[PDB]
RNA sequence: GCGUUGGAUUGUUCACCCACUAAUAGGGAACGUGAGCUGGGUUUAGACCGUCGUGAGACAGGUUAGUUUUACCCUACUGAUGAAUGUUACCGCAAUAGUAAUUGAACUUAGUACGAGAGGAACAGUUCAUUCGGAUAAUUGGUUUUUGCGGCUGUCUGAUCAGGCAUUGCCGCGAAGCUACCAUCCGCUGGAUUAUGGCUGAACGCCUCUAAGUCAGAAUCCAUGCUAGAACGCGGUGAUUUC
RNA sequence: AAUGGAUUAACGAGAUUCCCACUGUCCCUAUCUA
RNA sequence: GUGAACAGCCUCUAGUUGAUAGAAUAAUGUAGAUAAGGGAAGUCGGCAAAAUAGAUCCGUAACUUCGGGAUAAGGAUUGGC
């Protein structure tokens, strides 16, 4: 079983979904979906379209290079089938993937620090540019109070 | 080719049901019912704790 | 003249009245017969048809080409609540046909089947089972006379069950009634046992395991008045053709002077009963059992339950059987699950198979991820969350 | 299956029906071939004779040498391009069509094969998979 | 008169699956029995022992 | 699925695609084949007047003076600038293969990036002198 | 019982090839089948060429152009309710009627029997396919008025925003649903016989397969199994209103 | 053979045959709207 | 206003808002569409549908009454700023 995946979208492919193409040069083009590979016919291009991970990772969002990342590679040397290592792979996957979130969610604070900064300097533009809505909201507090009263 | 119901045929898979089709049946019938009369080990069990 | 082409018939005759069904509960026309010989175990079984998955499967087959190789298939998953006893009844064999004598109540009824008795039921008085409840008085004796006359007489025995409709996410509230034939020796022995399981429920292990050849009925999926071509085959006539092209032409010969009954005219098309035959169990879970799903490949802790529950039914929990082809009838349906009515003799009976991957992706869209903890994995974080 | 196919052979989708023009694939000199009819085909009322990967079709040729055109001669596909379903879970399919020509015991008349070969149709005949530079 | 009528389902009461809701029909009867409930009034009869027990109708020009 | 794209994108009409033409023009021997192909009966321009960004035979050489002076032809070039994307990109956006997919970079970066750049720029200066 | 095809030349059946296939068997039902289709050809009026006639015109003849158009009626058939058997509800039995699966290859026996050679089989064990049928929607394709989400041209609301109209304006993706050998799954075994092979065995002091008796034996017949359930065929059980 | 015959550019809601392009006519049917 | 245009689609002045309506969305229809792979194997017969289509530049055969054939055929292109 391979969890490949698609060539457009980067999302995994589990064993009953999608439609493989091959190529005359025969190389395979495996797909997640078919919103993927109606639209690679059309010749796009997953640089370009926001939604894909290719997108993002070459538009300066979701951490690309990271140590962390370079566990899962493949292996074209097969390693003989000792089971203490697989016991402790079985511990290494279950690892590697916590280390992962923590890091990547510390990357989305990096770029998204300081909004509430301009989310201040916005609202310092509409309440001081806008004072005759400022005395209709005084009247209306006042108004509120006297209706319990 | 011979058909679903001549009697060569039926006479092939008469020997056959003699032999191990019967026997992986018959081991079958054996550990089903060991498990139904576990369950109601387990379903008077559960009335016992009413009972306390 | 001589129809200068033989074609076979469109449409098989055996399958005739083509008509909507008594009841959606199918019936059940011919039981295993008896071995008088084998302990008593029960014979069929009743359970709710949820949905579809994909199955990969190493094939252990001697002989064929994908010996040794994997292979992907479909599967059902039937929602199987543990079923419930409340009856016995017994059968006198006529020279006409057999013939019911008594059956015998069970001293308290659940709610579910005091439900089933009446059509209104917040006006009634729920008045289902109370003069009879008072005939288990001091000995009860009106109870043991009707259980010595099964056994005296009455050569085999049915016994009745229901469904446990309430553990079920289907909103019905209204259990089905059912009678299951024994199949252990000395019907003395039949009788014993079902009065040992009266108000006391059955598992579903207790009547299946896996690798079994068995064999599920129902009511297929009702189409309402359906025109000839999609109900029979019938080749359509070629283009603007007078009055209509989706239609047979020629209905009949001058000689006799009557459409014949094999013609293949307009009507209802769906929701007759059918009995499909030689389906096999590949896994029957636990409802206490978590990690379902996982098989001794996949090691991730996930349930049978695909992402957001199934497509118009809710979540599984509860024990299921997964088994493979497809089952007639639809989504929270009712389905009866009869075990295989002789000894199979194919090495297809014989097989045993092993899971290496349940699929659990969502089937309201092209559903890609297996767990709610990938989803958040893969996408990273998101913005309603910090 | 019939000659010098071994072992059996699965259902795929059937991509070429009667009359279908397709490409070859080897070096023998023909570059499109005709097919006439299919061989272990059906017969029903008004069907045609649908061939698929890995079949042998009658065919003949309309682009080539003129040695090789006006004669019936049997031939091997190779390529599909409709989708089939390999039995795991995967469906895929070809750029194009493809067939290969071959004598009735099945041997290539040719001595190379251009292109990827389909795996369903190398498996069932080896003198093929000998020809065959590129498999899948 | 009821052939190729449509059937219905509040039928039950009567025993007929062939049933109709006659509006104009109806607004004139009722006229009818507004009138002869003020005739029997007139009269001094009495209103709960009042019952319709000959109805006819036939046809105009 | 809609009426538009079928007609252009079917896979009987499928042109070549954006991956094997840069590999056309990253060496200077198969920039020399597609500029002197033998002549062909079966092909539009008989074997000659080829564009290799755009996969496409011209009748004429009249119809490359008027190609290569197009908004058509200036997306093939302005496309082909940077690393052609191949099953490697998208396999380095799981997590899966960096290594493999980084030192691809480096050598686009390095070695066969100046190598197309200088063939482009004697496209130019030889379909210039020719036309 | 089951199965008998795909194409090529004339309105054409008549007449005859090409290839596949296990096989391309023969017939009937108003030379089946126009109030099913077709009007291709059969039969008006228009027109030409050829023969005959002084002529109108007819033909030994050839070519072309060309109007019959219900069904809502009773029956038949495919489906659908339904009064009355004290009311009402649930669980059942089975009279009768229908009935379904089919053909080819493959592994092993075995390069063995058989053979001078060249060649070259069976049954048993086992795996897949060809037509046919019943369903089913995981997956993959197809479909989109979810007008769901975008995008584009023309005009219109002062611009932005948000929108109207374009007989669903058009383009891309599109869940759900419906669907396809364009997708996947499943398709049983007991009895009695026909040809024919036999045993005991006379007629006929031998002999015989038959006359009495009897053992086998066909895709055949009736059953098991599968569909409907007699709305005037039946059984078992639950409750049975005081205004 | 002005009962008119042979020839032929252009033109034709005239009659017939084929080739590329093209496509539910067809293999084989499916679906949506009024 | 778009455009070569009194074409087609949209709006201002002026004028109508009339044509039996309600509820459901079976078959078969009438009118209009889209389809994977193959591409006339359908059929008496490519009937019907699809494809081509405006404009600019390049290019254009036999044949002939020299006027035509000719938009012959076949190609490159078309937004916004």
């Amino acid at each position: 079983m391979r969890i490949y995946q698609c060539h457009f979208c980067s999302s995994p492919c589990y064993p009953g979904h999608g439609i493989m193409f091959v190529r005359n040069d025969a190389k395979e083009f495996r797909f997640c979906r078919s919103k993927c590979h109606k639209a690679f016919k059309q010749r796009r291009n997953p640089r370009k379209l926001k939604w894909t991970k290719a997108f993002r990772k070459a538009a300066g969002k979701e951490l690309a290079v990271d140590s962390t990342l370079t566990f899962a590679q493949r292996r074209n040397v097969p390693v003989r089938y000792n089971r203490e290592l697989v016991a402790t792979t079985l511990k290494a996957m279950a690892r590697i993937e916590e280390i992962r979130q923590k890091r990547e969610r510390a990357f989305y604070k990096n770029r998204m620090r300081g909004n509430k900064e301009k989310d201040f300097l916005r609202d310092k533009k509409l309440v001081e540019s806008n004072p005759e809505l400022l005395r209709i909201r005084e009247v209306e507090i006042a108004r509120k109070l006297a209706k319990e009263q | 080719a011979k058909s679903l119901r001549a009697s060569s045929h039926l006479n092939a898979k008469s020997v056959k049901r003699r032999g191990v089709f019967q026997k992986a049946v018959d081991a079958r019938e054996q550990r089903i019912s060991d498990k139904l009369k576990e369950d109601l080990l387990k379903q008077k069990l559960e009335d016992l704790k009413k009972k306390e | 003249s001589h129809r200068k082409y033989e074609a076979p018939r469109h449409g098989h005759l055996g399958f005739l009245p083509r008509k909507r069904a008594a009841s959606i509960r199918a019936r059940v026309k011919a039981f295993p017969k008896d071995d008088r010989s084998k302990p008593v175990a029960l014979t069929s079984f009743l359970g709710y048809k949820a949905g579809m998955t994909t199955i990969v499967r190493d094939l252990d087959r001697p002989g064929s080409k994908f010996h040794k190789r994997e292979v992907v298939e479909a599967v059902t998953v039937v929602d199987t609540p543990p079923v419930v006893v409340v009856g016995v009844v017994g059968y006198v064999e006529t020279p006409r046909g057999l013939r019911s004598l008594t059956t015998v109540w069970a001293e308290h009824l659940s709610d579910e089947v005091k439900r089933r008795f009446y059509k209104n039921w917040y006006k009634s008085k729920k008045k289902a089972f109370t003069k009879y409840s008072a005939k288990y008085a001091q000995d009860g004796a009106g109870i043991e006379r009707e259980l010595a006359r099964i056994k005296k007489y009455a050569s085999v025995v049915r016994v009745l069950v229901h469904t446990q409709i309430r553990k079920t996410p289907l909103a019905q509230k209204k259990a089905h009634l059912a009678e299951i034939q024994l199949n252990g020796g000395s019907i003395s022995e039949k009788v014993d046992w079902a009065r040992e399981h009266f108000e006391k429920t059955v598992a579903v292990d207790s009547v299946f395991e896996q690798n079994e050849m068995i064999d599920a009925i129902a009511v297929t999926k009702g189409h309402g008045f359906e025109g000839v071509t999609h109900r029979w085959g019938t080749k359509k006539l070629p283009r603007k053709t007078h009055r209509g092209l989706r239609k047979v032409a020629c209905i009949g010969a001058w000689h006799p002077a009557h459409v014949m009954w094999s013609v293949a005219r307009a009507g209802q098309r769906g929701y007759h009963s059918r009995t499909s035959i030689n389906h096999k169990i590949y896994r029957v879970g636990k409802g206490d059992d978590e990690a379902n799903g996982a098989t001794s490949f996949d090691r991730t802790k996930k349930t049978i339950t695909p992402m957001g529950g199934f497509v118009h039914y809710g979540e599984i929990k509860n024990d299921f059987i997964m088994v493979k082809g497809c089952i007639p009838g639809n989504r929270k349906r009712i389905v009866t699950l009869r075990k295989s009515l002789y000894t199979n003799t194919s090495r297809k009976a014989l097989e045993e198979v092993s899971l290496k991957w349940i699929d659990t992706a969502s089937k309201f869209g092209k559903g890609r991820f297996q767990t709610p903890a990938e989803k958040h994995a893969f996408m990273g974080t998101l913005k309603k969350d910090l | 299956s019939g000659n010098g196919a071994q072992g059996t052979k699965f259902r795929i989708s059937l991509g070429l029906p009667v009359g279908a023009i397709m490409n070859c694939a080897d070096n023998s000199g023909a570059r499109n071939l005709y097919i006439i009819a299919v061989k272990g085909s059906g017969s029903r009322l008004n069907r045609l004779p649908a061939a698929s990967l890995g079949d042998m079709v009658m065919a003949t040729v309309k682009k080539g040498k003129p040695e090789l055109r006006k004669k019936v001669m049997p031939a091997i596909v190779v390529r599909q391009a409709k989708s089939w379903r390999r039995r795991d879970g995967v469906f895929l399919y070809f750029e194009d069509n493809a067939g290969v020509i071959a004598n009735p015991k099945g041997e290539m008349k040719g001595s190379a094969i251009t292109g990827p070969v389909g795996k369903e149709c190398a498996d069932l005949w080896p003198r093929v998979a000998s020809n065959s530079g590129v498999v899948v | 008169f009821n052939s190729s009528i449509g059937r219905t389902a509040q039928g039950k009461e009567f025993g007929v699956t062939k049933a109709r809701w006659p509006a104009k029909s109806v607004k004139f009867v009722q006229g009818l029995l507004q009138n002869a409930a003020a005739n029997a009034e007139a009269k001094g009869l009495d209103a709960t022992k009042l019952y319709v027990s000959h109805i006819q109708v036939n046809q105009a020009p | 699925m809609g009426r538009y794209s079928v007609k252009r994108y079917k896979t009987k009409r499928r042109t070549r695609d954006l991956d094997l033409i840069y590999n056309d023009l990253s060496t200077k021997e198969s920039v020399q084949k597609l500029l002197n192909q033998p002549l062909d009966e079966t092909k539009p321009g008989l074997g000659q007047h080829y564009c290799i960004h755009c996969a496409k035979y011209m009748e004429t050489a009249i119809a490359l003076k008027t190609h290569l002076k197009g908004k058509v032809h200036k997306r093939r070039v302005k496309e082909l600038r940077g690393v052609p994307y191949t099953q490697e990109v998208s396999d380095a956006a799981a997590g899966y293969n960096l290594n493999k997919f980084l030192n691809r970079v480096q050598e686009i970066t390095q070695s066969v990036g100046p190598e197309k750049e200088s063939n482009e720029a004697l496209l130019k200066e030889h379909l210039d002198s020719t036309l």
